[PDB]
Order: structure tokens, then C-alpha cells, then sequence
RNA sequence: GGCGUAAAGCGCACGCAGGCGGUUUGUUAAGUCAGAUGUGAAAUCCCCGGGCUCAACCUGGGAACUGCAUCUGAUACUGGCAAGCUUGAGUCUCGUAGAGGGGGGUAGAAUUCCAGGUGUAGCGGUGAAAUGCGUAGAGAUCUGGAGGAAUACCGGUGGCGAAGGCGGCCCCCUGGACGAAGACUGACGCUCAGGUGCGAAAGCGUGGGGAGCAAACAGGAUUAGAUACCCUGGUAGUCCACGCCGUAAACGAUGUCGACUUGGAGGUUGUGCCCUUGAGGCGUGGCUUCCGGAGCUAACGCGUUAAGUCGACCGCCUGGGG
RNA sequence: AAAGUUACA
């Protein structure tokens, strides 16, 4: 579930700053990171239906982050979806 | 003035919560009565009482619990007033034009009692007559006196006497209520918070009533 | 999630009166501030405060003539789902004019009669009967 | 106007279009509002008058024509744009309780069967009986073995899950809630037609498996009849893998999301403080059960988990039958 | 254990 080893990699990355978990860029890169690593999973436990929805609501609720970020400032959204790979 | 301190009362752990302004809790799982919000209402009962007793209205005591039942006879039969000491009836007062039959059926035989039944017809019928003028005599009682209808209503507990305070809110006449933690104020006219099921308190209660009704009569 | 928060404002003072409660508060506003200020003028509320610094706190001291309570019935009439403006010709009359109806013009947050005196229209916020 | 029970809340959820949207400042004027102009045919309608002796009818002026377009200005509200702010929403740190889910193992009890050893004449069943099983030796009892399915006690208006639903123990994959104190983002939000997903049991298809139960079926009774209830059996099914179906009194007959409005008694699960003293006490959170106040309402009843007071969306109803 | 039915003003 995204270590917390892991987690403090995407944060430090991403991140405006070393503690700055929050920022739009970190939360949709914290969800990339469980959604792709959640694939694997999902390709063994096919009728894994409970836990699909989770990762569901991580997939919506990324396409709501990144919809956001967006609207507000189109060239940062553009950096992000390109560096984290996503959006096809 | 806060004298006697022997009105705090609280009659359980819990609440009507219509007396949230008069109480505070206490360590016993106990809600205290405020007493310095119970003197000042408590003249202005005394007040309108004075009040009224100078007009002459026949003052009701009421009071059925046992810490009062005896009591509510001492005050009342002390001035000039009436009382019911036992079971209220249920409707003496907005029924009030068939109770009056009970006490001049209650007058005839206490009539009876010095000219009739006692010795001119059966034991077997007059045993059962005198049996009937004390059943008659301990539940109407003070009221045996009484024209009518009275002007004010004095209740030692609004809960236990609920029937009486509705049956006076019912008709036209102000009720003057001490009420617990657990009672309602709803209904009554002139809340009298504080103890009542104590003996050290409801004579405090009804001495200073009556005191206050012994000048009302000037 | 809250969408009208002066139709929240309304329901405060309506179950506040119906409780009995001596104040209600609510989180303050530009636009709360503006219709208190009409309600306590008008007479169906008393004194209103604001406090705070970052998270402003607007209370009303609720009134009661009686053991009844002054503020009847208060109602919202253009809401998020459904906006009312008035003409000068045709805005509303609360209860014969015995009531109020707070009506948002160009000039501020007035009242029918107010807005009428001065020619004006608006939408209609709230009637207080 | 309604939707707990009268007709009416999709079985549940995610979610695009759409609808709606916290607070502060500025700015623009689109909605909105105040005038003005052009126009809104005449006649009809209405109001004040006039003429047929009155009336109908005819007719002079108005007022209307609720509309649209353009010009000017007002900025409180809504909208656009800009900059923010944290209350909503979310991210991280630490911990907590869980039949939440998927996969793989395994433990014991019991039923059945098979093979044996004692051993006798009944066993089984019913309201009574009978079919059935049994001297080819049953039932009973002990030993060994094989197989499948379900997890007694714990166990609880206990818990978890959106709903359906989830109950031995162990592992490895995984989802979601909650709490304390801290940072962080800064309206990122709510609802949702169409769409998509999940969705008890039964059923269907293809492979397995099959102890026990058991539709169908058979026999025995019961009955006036008995295609039933009862008895003895017994196949699909119930079990697994993978697809399909997509319905339930899928129900608290109560859509979701927020706010506000007296109380009492409990359960369950976090936590921060004193006298850590020792059982304890005071508080604060999340779910949950019962009773009840106002209020509500046709009444039953609901009642801080509303069926109260309100807002935002959505679904649905319009007499009974057909 | 068995126990079915019995047109309305
Ligand atoms: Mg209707
Ligand atoms: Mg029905
Ligand atoms: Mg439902
Ligand atoms: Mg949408
Ligand atoms: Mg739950
Ligand atoms: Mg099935
Ligand atoms: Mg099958
Ligand atoms: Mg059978
Ligand atoms: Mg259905
Ligand atoms: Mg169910
Ligand atoms: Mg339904
Ligand atoms: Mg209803």
C-alpha cells in the first residue's frame, strides 16, 4: 500500500518543498504510483471486486486532481501528466 | 434568602429538561437546585398570594405524597383554607358541579352522625354508613367547606399533581407550583423550584404560604 | 454540501426561536451581516455581533415580546435553484405589509418598502412575516 | 401536490453532459435593476365621456399592449476575469478495531460409505402405521481407511462492507473506515439523465466433484379424492473453475450530500487529563440499539441515525382492473 | 390424526 519508504520519495519528489505533501503534483503521483502498482495485483485476482473499488476511486479521483490542475494553470498540468506518463 | 438550605432536592440523577435554568449537577450524579433563582420567584408567589388573600379567593393546598400529606392539613386547616390531603379526584374542580353533590351527601350524613345513623336503624347498616362518611370524610375533606370554585392553587408537586394543575389551567385559576428537577413547568403559573418530597422542606414551604396568608386576611 | 448559506442563515433563526434559544450563530458573512443589519433594524431580531479574525462568527441575540417569538415566520424566496427578481412595480408584500420582505438592490440590501421608496428593484431574498 | 404503510425512492455504486456551489478584495457589466427612445397596426378588452328615447350597438380620448431592440447609469445579489484565504474536500506522518475482498494451505467434530472383529433379533419411522433395512446376519459397539461439505463453543439489536453480503485456524496480495497531534494543497466540492461496474437464491453453458440435504420422480400412508402436508427413498441442484443471467418483501417498503433543533439509558471502537494511586473519574471523537420531548401526520408512528426546520441535485406517482 | 361447503335485502 505505497510504503512509507515509497511515499517519501514521490513526496520529496514532486514536492515544492521536503515536507510538502498536499500539492496537487505529489497527490496525483502518489496515485499514479498505487495505480500502476496495483495493476500487477489485479491481473492475478481478476474477481477481486472489493478492492477494485478502491482502486477505482483512486482512478476518478486522480482524473478530478488532474482536471484541476488543469483549469488552473495549464502549462504546470502539462509537465506533470508528461513526466508521471499518463493521459492516453 | 437562602435561610434554611434544606431544599435542594434534585429527586434523581436525571432531568425534565424544561428546569435546565434552575439546576446545576452535583458529585452524586445530582442536580442541584438553584436556590438564589428560587427566593426571588418564591416572593413573588408570596406576593400575588398576599394578593389574592386580601380579596378572600379560598386558597387550595394540594398535596397527596406522603411528606406532605399530613402537612398540606396543618397550613391549610391552620388560617382559614381548604386542602386535599388524599387522592385528587379526578375532576373535583372542572367536574365541580357533581363533586358538590359528594359534599352534601358528605354534610347529610355528618348530619346524620348526631341525629340519624348512629343508633336508629341496624349495625349492618350502620357500620357501612359510618365506613362510608370516612371514605367520604379523608378524600373530600378540606374542600367541604369551600362555596365553590377556588381562586388559587397551591401544588407541592407538579408531577404527582398533574391532574389537578391541568384541571386548574383548564378552568381560570393561577397555580402556584414548587417543582423539582424532574417535574414540568409547563402549566404552572408561578414555578417554585426546589425539594418536595422532604418533610424538612415542604413545611418551610407551606409555613411561609400560610404566614403569608395569615396577613393577606388583614 | 451547504449551497445557500443564508437559507442557512433562516433556518438558524427559525429553530432558534423555536427553540427558545436566547442567540443563534452562525459563521458571519458580507451578505449575513448585510440582512442582519436589516432584521435588527426592522425590530424582528436584537443586537448582532461579529467576531473573529480569520473565521468570522456572526451572532444575533434572538427576541421575544412574549412567550411567543418575534420572528413569526421567515421564509427564502430566491434560492441557488431557483433566482426571484423583482420589478419596482411588483415586489412583494409580506402579510399586508405587516411583515417585511429583505430585498437585495443596487443600492444595498433593503427592505420592500425601503426599495419601493426608492424606486428600485432586486431580488427578493427572504419575506419575514 | 405528493413518494414508510394509501400510487410513487432505481438493488447498490462510480461517473461524463447538465443543475447547483464556502469566504475576502478588485475589476467587467452579462443576467438583474432605474430611466430614455423606437416599436408593440386598427378594432377588441378596462376607464372617463359622447350619440341612437334606455339598452345592446356606435363612437372621442386615454390606460393597456405584461414583449423586443437600442442608449445612459447602479453594483447589493448571481455570472465572467484576477489575486488570494482557510472553514468544505483532499494529501502525508503515527497508531486502532474489524466474518471487508482475492488466493493458498491446514485442524478438529460429525454424517455417509468401504473393509474387518464381537454380537444377537430386530432396527428405522409415525399421531398410529406402513413402505424400507435385517438371520445372506442388520441395528448396536470397536478398529482401520476413503471422500465431500460446513465451521459447535466464542457469538453478542457484536463487527466489517456501497449494496448484494461476509463466521474455524495460519500465511501472502489488497481495499476501506476511525482517532490524536502535527504539517501541506487551496473550492480541488455536492448531485447526477445517458453510460459503466457490482449485484442473494434459483437458473443456463462447458469441464470437474458429489458426503449430507434435496425440486422432479417412486413407493407407503392420510384422505371422499390427496398429482399435497407426514414416512421411506431419491435425480438435477446445492460444492469448485470459468463464462452467462441481472432478478428478490434486493426492505429500516424511508435516494444521495450538507446545515440547525430539548433529553435518558446502553453496546462497540479510538483518545487526553488529573491522586497513574486500587477497582476508578472527568472529558472529547466515529459507528450503533432502545425509549421518548417539541415538531411533524390520516393515524399508526418518526423523533439529533427525523417521517422536525431547511437548502442542492436526481429518480418516480396521477382511480381499480385490463 | 381427520375437520369440505353453504346465492342476499
Ligand atoms: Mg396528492
Ligand atoms: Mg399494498
Ligand atoms: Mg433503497
Ligand atoms: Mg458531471
Ligand atoms: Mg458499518
Ligand atoms: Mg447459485
Ligand atoms: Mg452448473
Ligand atoms: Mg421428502
Ligand atoms: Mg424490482
Ligand atoms: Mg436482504
Ligand atoms: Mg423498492
Ligand atoms: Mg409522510
Amino acid at each position: 500500500s505505497l510504503s512509507t519508504e515509497a511515499t517519501a520519495k514521490i513526496v520529496s519528489e514532486f514536492g515544492r518543498d521536503a515536507n510538502d505533501t498536499g500539492s496537487t503534483e505529489v497527490q496525483v503521483a502518489l496515485l499514479t504510483a498505487q495505480i500502476n502498482h496495483l495493476q500487477g495485483h489485479f491481473a492475478e485476482h481478476k474477481k477481486d471486486h472489493h478492492s477494485r473499488r478502491g482502486l477505482l476511486r483512486m482512478v476518478s479521483q486522480r482524473r478530478k486532481l488532474l482536471d484541476y490542475l488543469k483549469r488552473k494553470d495549464v502549462a504546470r498540468y502539462t509537465q506533470l501528466i508528461e513526466r508521471l506518463g499518463l493521459r492516453r | 434568602m437562602l435561610k434554611a438550605g434544606v431544599h435542594f432536592g434534585h429527586q434523581t440523577r436525571y432531568w425534565n429538561p424544561k428546569m435546565k435554568p434552575f439546576i446545576f449537577g452535583a458529585r452524586n450524579k445530582v442536580h442541584i437546585i438553584n436556590l438564589e433563582k428560587t427566593v426571588p420567584m418564591f416572593n413573588e408567589a408570596l406576593a400575588e398570594l398576599n394578593k389574592i388573600a386580601s380579596r378572600k379567593g379560598k386558597i387550595l393546598f394540594v398535596g397527596t405524597k406522603r411528606a406532605a400529606s399530613e402537612a398540606v392539613k396543618d397550613a391549610a386547616l391552620s388560617c382559614d383554607q381548604f386542602f386535599v390531603n388524599h387522592r385528587w379526584l379526578g375532576g373535583m374542580l372542572t367536574n365541580w358541579k357533581t363533586v358538590r353533590q359528594s359534599i352534601k351527601r358528605l354534610k347529610d350524613l355528618e348530619t346524620q352522625s348526631q341525629d340519624g345513623t348512629f343508633d336508629k336503624l341496624t349495625k349492618k347498616e350502620a357500620l357501612m354508613r359510618t365506613r362510608e362518611l370516612e371514605k367520604l370524610e379523608n378524600s373530600l375533606g378540606g374542600i367541604k367547606d369551600m362555596g365553590g370554585l377556588p381562586d388559587a392553587l397551591f401544588v407541592i408537586d407538579a408531577d404527582h399533581e398533574h391532574i389537578a394543575i391541568k384541571e386548574a389551567n383548564n378552568l381560570g385559576i393561577p397555580v402556584f407550583a414548587i417543582v423539582d428537577t424532574n417535574s414540568d413547568p409547563d402549566g404552572v403559573d408561578f414555578v417554585i423550584p426546589g425539594n418536595d418530597d422532604a418533610i424538612r422542606a415542604v413545611t418551610l414551604y407551606l409555613g411561609a404560604v400560610a404566614a403569608t396568608v395569615r396577613e393577606g386576611r388583614s | 454540501s451547504m449551497q445557500d448559506p443564508i437559507a442557512d442563515m433562516l433556518t438558524r433563526i427559525r429553530n432558534g426561536q423555536a427553540a427558545n434559544k436566547a442567540a443563534v450563530t452562525m459563521p458571519s458573512s458580507k451578505l449575513k451581516v448585510a440582512i442582519a443589519n436589516v432584521l435588527k433594524e426592522e425590530g424582528f431580531i436584537e443586537d448582532f455581533k461579529v467576531e473573529g479574525d480569520t473565521k468570522p462568527e456572526l451572532e444575533l441575540t434572538l427576541k421575544y415580546f412574549q412567550g411567543k417569538a418575534v420572528v413569526e415566520s421567515i421564509q427564502r424566496v430566491s434560492r441557488p435553484g431557483l433566482r426571484i427578481y423583482k420589478r419596482k412595480d411588483e415586489l412583494p408584500k409580506v402579510m399586508a405589509g405587516l411583515g417585511i420582505a429583505v430585498v437585495s438592490t443596487s443600492k444595498g440590501v433593503m427592505t420592500d418598502r425601503a426599495a419601493r421608496q426608492a424606486g428600485l428593484g432586486g431580488e427578493i431574498i427572504c419575506y419575514v412575516a
